[PDB]
RNA sequence: UACGGUGCUGAAGCAACAAAUGCCCUGCUUCCAGGAAAAGCCUCUAAGCAUCAGGUAACAUCAAAUCGUACCCCAAACCG
RNA sequence: CGAAGGUGUGCUGUGAGGCAUGCUGGAGGUAUCAGAAGUGCGAAUGCUGACAUAAGUAACGAUAAAGCGGGUGAAAAGCCCGCUCGCCGGAAGACCAAGGGUUCCUGUCCAACGUUAAUCGGGGCAGGGUGAGUCGACCCCUAAGGCGAGGCCGAAAGGCGUAGUCGAUGGGAAACAGGUUAAUAUUCCUGUACUUGGUGUUACUGCGAAGGGGGGACGGAGAAGGCUAUGUUGGCCGGGCG
RNA sequence: AGGACCGAACCGACUAAUGUUGAAAAAUUAGCGGAUGACUUGUGGCUGGGGGUGAAAGGCCAAUCAAACCGGGAGAUAGCU
RNA sequence: UAAGGUGAUAUGAACCGUUAUAACCGGCGAUUUCCGAAUGGGGAAACCCAGUGUGUUUCGACACACUAUCAUUAACUGAAUCCAUAGGUUAAUGAGGCGAACCGGGGGAACUGAAACAUCUAAGUACCCCGAGGAAAAGAAAUCAACCGAGAUUCCCCCAGUAGCGGCGAGCGAACGGGGAGCAGCCCAGAGCCUGAAUCAGUGUGUGUGUUAGUGGAAGCGUCUGGAAAGGCGCGCGAUACAGGGUGACAGCCCCGUACACAAAAAUGCACAUGCUGUGAGCUCGAUGAGUAGGGCGGGACACGUGGUAUCCUGUCUGAAUAUGGGGGGACCAUCCUCCAAGGCUAAAUACUCCUGACUGACCGAUAGUGAACCAGUACCGUGAGGGAAAGGCGAAAAGAAC
């Protein structure tokens, strides 16, 4: 997922963005401190994500 | 790129073993490789508190060198060097001593 | 017996610490020696 | 209002032991590891909008590192931030 | 400093010798005096810190002249 | 009663006298050696603003952030 | 089919030395003839490491002092529990500041640390533990003093200093009782409070400063008077009649 | 009232003994002086090396003082061991 | 580039990838907390406290940006005072700090030597301070030479331990001239003719080459000892490749490489070519650097210590001629020769190594070589500046010892 990011409105990357933040991110931390979460691969994955999203919104936005 | 790679038949030149042939299990970044059945290594480990207990001397595979394996002609039936053509834009390796590729 | 080193950490700062030291021409000096011989800490801050 | 980009990098784990159980289970209080920068409304609005609980008050204490060793070579921790967040009279987590 | 604001007569050093010629250190100081010189085509006093032949060169040169080469210079007057 | 305690219940709960180096007291008396400053605080107005802003009073409501808080501290934890 | 090195033996040269070989060792050595030297150690109160000697000797750190029973343990003078005995009690008790920085509390281990043993520990390992509108800091204000735009000065670096700006050891708002944790508490809980700002409504209304005045604002000693903390005794209440 | 008197805290340090590879690189024990003052103490500040400070001893200036400590000139120089 | 990866101690768990969007390598980007010149004010560095503006469909709270000083320039304001200057506010540009050596300049010791010591030496060294560059500095004759000539500066070998200076002690010590490295000349003080004429500087583009990833890269088997072969023995092959490293003992032919031949989407350094902008060629005529040269006094630099001392620099007092003129030619005068100060720019030869790459050593091999082969400027010591260690090697492979 590096062009299908790339392919969106600054709107949808900030909807992806927050929900990449609020669904994935934060319930895995709270999901993964608390003795669950035996995958814990995905609280990798969900932050390079991030950054990817981060970094097209930047690069969408202005230069 | 690497001669002796992963899913391959070679055939042992040094040492315990030579002339053994086997298939390569895997490849480590020391430069050396795990081939089945071939550098057999008599371990003996403790049956640890955790998760299942095996104890007992368990054999496993020891990691031999990369030059001390040669990848098994088998049309000859010989060992067998091995280099690198270009073939419709792919690096393939191919045997040496009747150049086919592999 | 009341010995040499009495301590307190405002006169330890005040006098020797980096604020003091960067504060002139010649504890910038001192800062740059230290930092050249390669120094883990620099002066006594904490 | 806090934006909600911030309001998630807030709490961290929430903080098992038997102080934080007690707390839990005879004054309302849930026991958790925040951010070390997180101020008492950040607390309070995350754990408002996060858990959907209504907050009564938050205190916040700071935990110091401990220095350890392995073999001969030492270490500290590192410190981080307890949030004892005490909630109103209808609550679960 | 001791600088004269015109011809730039710093202090420099030497030695006292004496008889026996034991060498020692001293400086010598330029002549340095304020005097405030009237500008007429300003129609102002200018006050100036100038050696006592910064004021035969602004006898000779001028006023005007020296006020430009300081203005050039960057000196401040 | 995992004898470690854990809950429940719980009477009287007054007076006299003595009394500080603490409080009234930043007082009072006295003495020369003649005993910090600046803000908060209370007031006065100038420029300005004047049926606005501001001030006062009552009521309601919101806020009071951040860091310290363990433990030793005349000492086996500080300086030796 | 065994090098250097190490350790013995035998032979040999006038000597420094050489040669052969057993055992250890386990991978390098080097003829001859030349070349270059960090080229030869017993001394330097030589430098570094190791190991002796006195020597199983002095000592084991206040002459406040221990005794017994029981428990745990592989083992108890020292740990835990109990009963006695002694010591401090204007301290050898309690609470802090400075300083330290996890030593706090619990479980677990006895290698080293503890001038002995240790099951114990401020030791090792792991986990836990520090909750504030009112306490303190930050904050507002300043003293000594620091720094200091401009500035005056000075070979350069830099010195001094005005406006200012910092600087507590001083001045400035407010919380007490009771309960609780193994470990925090004027912070948590119960009860009862108080303070300062913002905003809104309502009623009345002249408000307004890096400006003026007051106040803050402050010595040593002495003397009583009125109190309180606190204590003693009686009354009351509960228990005992040895 | 008092650089007043006796005497604890507090500051000091006159004598003796111990200690002197100490419990301690200056103390302990028993006595001893001052103890409302030219006192004592906490926190901060200022003065710096031929310089400070000194109720003056050449005392003190981080267990160092007839010229601190650190670094450098520097492998000073040593007709001496 | 790729069949394997998710850095190490350091194994695990959970996964990603295998013909290409795993991973690894490179170019260019994005993010880049806080302290630090630290720059919004402060401060005990990594913390405390703001102001201003813009925005925030719960705008009772948040987010972003700006706000240091100084120099220069401009705008608007603006005293004593009328005009005006000082001052004030805002904006634009630049600077500030760090860094090992080399370089120029401002200051500048003493121990030591003289068998004492004061002139002298050490020594314009150590050190302190300012400034700059990839080099700096110097530099285009008011220079030598010597009646012949040379032709800027810098560096090297002679000259030559020479002439000289010297309590004529200790010591210091040239130049002329010769041989080389390298070679380059110009501009303003000034008008007219004439213009873009060579010149460089700033940029675009194109070409060539180099750097930053890479690709291909020859040729061996049998037998004996042995734990193991690369060793012994026997027979082959490569070589523009027998540099080196690893592989279970010593490998040209096992592996990585080496010789050799190639490779860049992108960013770049250098060199040509070329577009634009700025800049000015060339001709005639004129001018041709004044508190200056020189002097008196004091001091310093010149190899030269005031001496018979030329020359240069200047703190102080003075003070010309200005091409029918002036400086020098080692006191000084005359004759003769040579040169044109009081304005400035200028490549190369030269000096150095914080740092990168490749290669080399009759350099060291763990008490040596860096203080540091190892998580070393660490532990530790000291208030501080500062001082400053010790410590490598199981094995071929952990098969690192089940029971």
């Amino acid at each position: 997922m590096k062009a299908k990011e790339l392919r969106e409105k600054s709107v949808e990357e900030l909807n992806t963005e927050l929900l990449n933040l609020l669904r994935e991110q934060f319930n895995l931390r709270m999901q993964a401190a608390s003795g669950q979460l035996q995958q814990s691969h995905l609280l990798k994955q969900v932050r390079r994500d991030v950054a990817r999203v981060k970094t097209l919104l930047n690069e969408k936005a202005g230069a | 790129a690497a001669k002796i790679r992963r899913d391959d038949e070679v055939i042992v030149l040094t040492g315990k073993d030579k002339g053994k042939r086997g298939k390569v299990k895997n490849v480590l970044s020391s430069g050396k490789v795990i081939v089945e059945g071939i550098n057999l290594v008599k371990k003996h480990q403790k049956p640890v508190p955790a998760l299942n207990q095996p104890g007992g001397i368990v054999e496993k595979e020891a990691a031999i060198q990369v030059s001390n394996v040669a990848i098994f002609n088998a049309a000859t039936g010989k060992a067998d060097r091995v280099g690198f053509r270009f073939e419709d834009g792919k690096k393939v390796r191919f045997f040496k001593s009747n150049s086919e590729t592999i | 017996m009341k010995r040499t080193f009495q301590p307190s950490v405002l006169k330890r700062n005040r006098s020797h610490g980096f604020r003091a030291r960067m504060a002139t021409k010649n504890g910038r000096q001192v800062l740059a020696r230290r930092r050249a011989k390669g120094r883990a800490r620099l002066t006594v801050s904490k | 209002m806090i934006r909600e980009e911030r309001l998630l990098k807030v709490l961290r784990a929430p903080h098992v032991s038997e102080k934080a159980s007690t707390a839990m289970e005879k004054s309302n209080t849930i026991v958790l590891k925040v951010a070390k920068d997180a101020t008492k409304a950040e607390i309070k609005a995350a754990v408002q909008k996060l858990f959907e609980v209504e907050v009564e008050v938050v205190n916040t204490l700071v935990v110091k590192g401990k220095v350890k060793r392995h073999g001969q070579r030492i270490g500290r921790r590192s410190d981080w931030k307890k949030a004892y967040v005490t909630l109103k009279e209808g609550q679960n987590l | 400093s001791r600088v004269c604001q015109v011809t730039g007569k710093r202090p420099v050093t030497g030695n006292n010798r004496s008889h026996a010629l034991n060498a020692t250190k001293r400086r010598f100081l330029p002549n340095l005096h304020s005097h405030r010189f009237w500008v007429e085509s300003e129609k102002r006093f200018v006050t100036l810190r100038v050696s006592a032949k910064g004021m035969r060169v602004i006898d000779k040169k001028g006023i005007d002249t020296v006020l430009a080469e300081l203005r050039a210079r960057g000196e401040k007057y």
